């Protein structure tokens, strides 16, 4: 946490925290500038609690006094931390006006709401004064300006507490927190700027949780040598496809493709593998016969021989999910010796005493509801919950990507959070080209992490590149788009 | 204009 | 002084004054972000001082450490003031480098020098180390941000005491000194960034001696209501000329017109008197009956008696300076009951004595050769010394215009600096030109303070705006632009 | 090779050694000049072999003294050849520093690294002093510029003997060597120039091996006359595909279509011919009853009678490689009496027998996995061997078009070298575009090697107007690019 | 770049 | 064209 | 300007 990292530098590196809250202070203001232009015409109303967040605030509004048309600050705390009792006590010497007591009509006569309420402080739910107060903020259409997270947001989860403020503009210090990531946080938060306010860099690259940015994207993208040929970027086996489900194996298939990968095969129920290559015959799209239209055991010795000259088995998406299904998705895994990717109907039927017992690495790539089946608990236990996808990875030796809005990528060590992506990709199919995304990075030689990082901001960046309104988007189009964003990410 | 003056 | 400020602002109002300090190193930073682009490619060489100029210095270098390429600190003093050695403290806890020794080729290894060697602090010459040091850096040809004052200038004067660094940037606190307003400090002083570091606004206002600048001077233009006529504007009375110097007169009355005002009459020795009106036939330009081409006595009545229907009254540009001309010169400003603007040679023969009896006003307008003569001292003891020009002014009952590359305004309580303009008005002529807006203004209702404060602002303006090589500008240009100057200043 | 060239024009023509080395070393000054603009600013490190490419570096520093910012020439070798010793003694008369010993750091003091150190002398590994030379400066980071061919790569062949300088910019003189167009040397040798220092026309020309270019391309363009008819524009069958791979053939038939051919036909099959009139109807896709997916000896009779009313057979993409495929093939080719072009599983059953027994031609077209195969060799031994290229066409009286980012083209007598195309290629079925391609121009009257040579050329450049990052290419896209491509070309 | 990250 | 071919 | 002054 910022806590431990606000602390070492007050106490084993010797800055005054006073130096901390005057830097959060002023960040706040410059921000503000940034966003709004010159502040000189605006009305700003700053809502102090009696922690250091509105010790923050007070700040702000000291920062602000002389220079803007109006500041008034409304204290709603009853004790003062010792820095919020120095900031106080500087906006009063400085001539600023305090009241504690909150009028409904007090919002017409300002601009801009400055909440510096709750920060990182607040526990349990908001209920009172305060939530009367978060409430009128939230119905008077100003501009809100929040302190570090918006007040109201558990900075460790993003869930609200009860009532929270929705910011336009946030400010945080130091690192994002996980509340501004999540949702419904991240949605509460609007726009997040992170400011430098003099923790040393050390301390601030010591945080194992990230979001995954374009930079660290970029620099994991694999090299492409002028000499080279299809084998120089590896080989994928996609085990897909049912007689109920032709279209998952297609988009899985040129998911590999389109991130550069050499060799893509399918191997699905004939004639289902026919609708592959009519659509892309770059693809191989083997016929398998089955006795019912979906894999069974009798499909395991021809799939383990398909396996031996690949890099990467992706296995899942369109399987069907029946008792034949089961036995073959387990004793295949159980047996191949190569990184699988492991996908919708082949997690549904996955036991996972599958996964300890391989030597080669997976990545599951469950969304909430498939993860809640595997796991035996409900969809809200386990959305954004990323604690319980680290202990998964962790003990069953795996990656991790959990699909939502913002997604969760772990190995149990590390753990990254996607925020690229838009509603365009709540669609069938979307999940299908990523499974093939990843499993085409694992073939060019990144790690199964790795492979997931890129692929999870890749799929989401092809999305924003969508050219008309995005709930038209549709997994055929993100596919074209995928290689517009892999050359913006360069 | 709130930083510098030029 | 900002001294008194930083004291107020610590011990009054309570500031911590290691607030203050980080406040001004962070700025620094900003301010070579704003002027440089991105910091991170940038290797630092931080010299510092010993006092508070040097630990702003290493508050500029702590903020530096991990985000840029290469930070060395130089500790050039011996002992620490309390907030140098706090700084110097946070510096090395934050993993930064500092020597004591300054080896010729260190600035080999550097790409921008800050310098926080001296600030306000300075006193007496620079020698020794600091020395060397200074001129190793002014012969290095890298770049130089100097913190507060470049070291080595008296920020009170502007004065070098002995070296003094050349700096591209400095960044000063809450106000401009006058050692970067006043040569040759304003020229090493490079552009000149104010930062604000927390002073209360009312501090900062209540210093009594400012730039001109571009705000002031658009609020006090006068109004020009659409009903009105030529004597809403005022009538101003020039007399000035000789039959050695004919073109004085011509570029007074033009300067007049040019600003605004609504009549100008010349008096002139006769034929000289006709060169103004085939020039610029807008003109009044009355003739004078001399005996040998210069202003007497004899001429007196007839001056006193067009006098009476103006405004307004300017006297001296090219009058001659003679022993007739220096008894009319008194005995007409002795008997005028109008405003009188008091130039050129009208100053060299004028008596003191004569401003001190006068009960309407009086602008003077001597450059230093003219200030000089006027109070038996040499031009180097006059010269950019503002605290003579106020005492004059005081005693006098005046205000003087001190004209040099920073004019300097007073009439002995508030004093004002110009820095517009440029070389192309080190040309005969430039001066006439002023004497006429000045009386301009005048006629049109400013105050004398007023009238001298927008002229001179707006004559090195309308120079600024000259369209080709400054050297190559004249007089007869420079009135063409005072127009353009007036809008562009809207 | 340039060695028979440069003593020709020594020898027979009478040019003066001398003379082609002044001309050698200025033709590198105004490259240098080209590609970084005016020279006067930089500081230039030379390094100097003993033989005739140091010689060529003694003129290079000789004319940038007295013209740039510094020049340093490092002499690395013990005894000088004639012309060497007398642009050394040139070098020193000017005024020119030379050093012997070469310390860690010297590049420290220098922006651009000439490489004169080893041209077409080059014999055997580089180790010792100039081995750490050539690291240093590859660990430079500085531009470096190679005289003639990078120091270490190998003329003749493109590899690097043990190691090699990486060059930003190689100038070399007559004629590019074929170092510089296979890898890795391609890769080493940066930006190529090749500059004209005097050899007689005649001997440049008559260099038997070729980069193919652009106007040779455009020159062998066939006609499109106005009056004309699909007939005009030849017949293609393609004998393609199986169970298993059944996009092959519709990527060999739009490949063929693409470049102007005005009938093709597809033998695939049933059902897998359906595919390719499903993705497009302007294909003939003729269903092949077989047994088990495969052709067979079952369908020999059904292709022969195809066959009679096309101008051209290609054969191979897809057909799989199994005994019944291997007898089909070897028939059918020993009966066929057209052009045949042989790709991908048609060669891997080749009977190379019957190659030689047939009296129609054929053209080849192997990576190097299958021309190992082909000639039992490992594909080290084969992969950019040019010579055994060469042997086995000549041999086997066919063309041979060997598949790599340099893809080589020879009948035995004349070998051409194709350097257009990227990694995007390096993916499934582009291979099989480049078969239709190839067929498609041999039906349209262009002899064997010339519709080699086109197409390869075409089908690289295609892949360089793809407008997305070049790893999303796929096949489907690279035939919509080939129309681009022609227009380009013209 | 130094104050703020986006 | 007359010394360089690109 | 290697080769020409103007
Ligand atoms: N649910 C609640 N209802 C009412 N009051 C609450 C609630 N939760 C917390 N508080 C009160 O809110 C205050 C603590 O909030 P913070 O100001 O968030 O906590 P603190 O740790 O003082 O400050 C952390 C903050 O300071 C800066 O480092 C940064 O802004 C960070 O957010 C205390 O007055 C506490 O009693
Ligand atoms: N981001 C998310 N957040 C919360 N819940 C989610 C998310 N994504 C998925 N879920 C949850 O998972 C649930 C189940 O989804 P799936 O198991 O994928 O089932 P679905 O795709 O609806 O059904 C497959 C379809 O195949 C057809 O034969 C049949 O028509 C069926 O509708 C969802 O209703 C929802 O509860
Ligand atoms: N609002 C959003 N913002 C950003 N990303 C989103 C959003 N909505 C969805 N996504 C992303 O789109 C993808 C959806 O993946 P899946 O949930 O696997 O959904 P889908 O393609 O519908 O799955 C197809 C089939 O597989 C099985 O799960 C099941 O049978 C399902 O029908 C994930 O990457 C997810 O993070
Ligand atoms: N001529 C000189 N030669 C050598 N040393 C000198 C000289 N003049 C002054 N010093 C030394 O320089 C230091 C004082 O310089 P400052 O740092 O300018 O003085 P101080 O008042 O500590 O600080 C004022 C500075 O701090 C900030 O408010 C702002 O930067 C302002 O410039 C002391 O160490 C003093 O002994
Ligand atoms: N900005 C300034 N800074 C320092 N000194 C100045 C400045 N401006 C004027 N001076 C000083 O004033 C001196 C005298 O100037 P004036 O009294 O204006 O004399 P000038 O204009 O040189 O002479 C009038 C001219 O009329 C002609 O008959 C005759 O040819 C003479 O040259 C200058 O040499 C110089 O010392
Ligand atoms: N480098 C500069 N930068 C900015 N402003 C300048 C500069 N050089 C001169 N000026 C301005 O140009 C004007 C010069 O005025 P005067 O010195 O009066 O000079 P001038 O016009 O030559 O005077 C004409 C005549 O009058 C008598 O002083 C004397 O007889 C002189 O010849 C003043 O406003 C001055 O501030
Ligand atoms: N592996 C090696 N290790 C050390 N020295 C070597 C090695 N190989 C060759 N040499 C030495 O390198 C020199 C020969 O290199 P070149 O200069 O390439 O040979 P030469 O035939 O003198 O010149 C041909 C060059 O001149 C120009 O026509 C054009 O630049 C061409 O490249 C001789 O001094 C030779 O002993
Ligand atoms: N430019 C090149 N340079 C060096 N080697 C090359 C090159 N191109 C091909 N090769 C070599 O040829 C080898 C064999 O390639 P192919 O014979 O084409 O085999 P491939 O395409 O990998 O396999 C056909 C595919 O069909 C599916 O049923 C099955 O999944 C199999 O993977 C490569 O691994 C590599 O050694
Ligand atoms: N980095 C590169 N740069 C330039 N050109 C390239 C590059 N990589 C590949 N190419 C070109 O792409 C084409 C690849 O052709 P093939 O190696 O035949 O590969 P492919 O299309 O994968 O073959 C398909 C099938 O046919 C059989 O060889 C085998 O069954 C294989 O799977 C050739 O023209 C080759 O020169
Ligand atoms: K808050
Ligand atoms: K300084
Ligand atoms: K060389
Ligand atoms: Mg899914
Ligand atoms: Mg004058
Ligand atoms: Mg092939």
């Amino acid at each position: 946490h910022m806590k431990e990292i606000d602390e070492l530098t007050i106490k084993e590196y010797g800055v005054d925290s006073r130096i901390l809250m005057e830097r959060a202070g002023i960040s706040v203001v410059l921000a503000m500038e940034e966003e709004l232009g010159n502040l000189s015409d605006y009305r700003f109303l700053v809502l102090c609690g009696g922690g250091n967040n509105g010790g923050d605030g007070f700040v702000v509004a000291r920062n602000l006094l002389g220079v803007v048309k109006d500041v008034l600050v409304v204290f709603l705390g009853k004790k003062k931390t010792p820095d919020c009792e120095y900031n106080y006590g500087l906006y009063k010497k400085f001539g600023g006006k305090v009241v504690e007591q909150f009028e409904p009509s007090i919002l017409n006569e300002f601009d801009v709401v400055v909440d510096a309420i709750f920060g990182t402080g607040l526990r349990g739910e908001i209920t009172g004064e305060y939530a009367e107060i978060i409430n009128l903020v939230n119905k008077s259409g100003k501009v809100v300006v929040s302190v570090d997270v918006p007040s109201g947001i558990d900075s460790n989860t993003g869930k609200v507490l009860r009532t929270a403020v929705k910011a336009d503009l946030t400010v945080t210090f130091g690192v994002p927190k996980i509340g501004h990531i999540l949702f419904p946080g991240r949605d509460l938060t609007g726009k997040l700027k992170v400011a430098n306010i003099g923790h040393p860099v050390h301390l601030i690259n010591s945080i194992n949780r990230y979001v995954i940015t374009r930079e660290m994207v970029r620099s994991l993208l694999p090299e492409r040598p002028r000499d080279s040929h299809k084998g120089t970027y590896g080989k994928v086996l996609i085990i897909a496809g049912s007689r109920l489900y032709s279209g998952a194996p297609v988009l899985s298939g040129m998911g590999s493709l389109k991130v550069g990968t050499g060799l893509v095969k399918l191997a699905v129920p004939f004639p289902q593998n026919l609708i592959a290559t009519s659509r892309f015959p770059e693809l191989i799209s083997v016929p398998i016969d089955t006795e019912k239209g979906f894999f069974s055991l009798q499909n395991l010795q021809e799939c383990l021989e398909l396996s031996k000259d690949v890099d990467v088995v992706a296995i899942g998406p369109g399987l069907g999910n029946n008792e034949h299904v089961r036995e073959f998705v387990n004793e295949f895994l159980k047996t191949l010796e190569k990184p699988a990717v492991i996908d919708a109907d082949a997690i549904n039927v996955l036991d996972t005493s599958v996964l300890k017992e391989r030597k080669s690495p997976a990545v599951l790539t469950p969304h909430p509801g498939e993860m809640a089946r595997l796991v035996k608990k409900t969809v809200g236990d386990v959305k954004y919950n990323y604690e319980l996808a680290e202990e998964f990875a962790k003990e069953n030796d795996c990656v991790l990507v959990l699909k939502s809005a913002t997604t969760i990528v772990t190995d149990g060590e590390k753990t990254l959070f996607n925020i690229t992506g838009n509603t365009g990709l709540s669609k069938g199919g979307s999940g299908d080209v990523l499974t093939g995304m990843i499993a085409g990075f694992i073939a060019q030689g990144l790690s199964p992490l790795e492979a997931s990082t890129v692929s999870v901001y890749l799929h989401g960046f092809a999305a924003e590149l969508f050219e008309q309104d995005e709930r038209g988007l549709t997994a055929s189009e993100l596919l074209r788009l995928i290689p517009e964003a892999i050359r913006r990410l360069k | 204009a709130w930083l510098f003056e030029a």
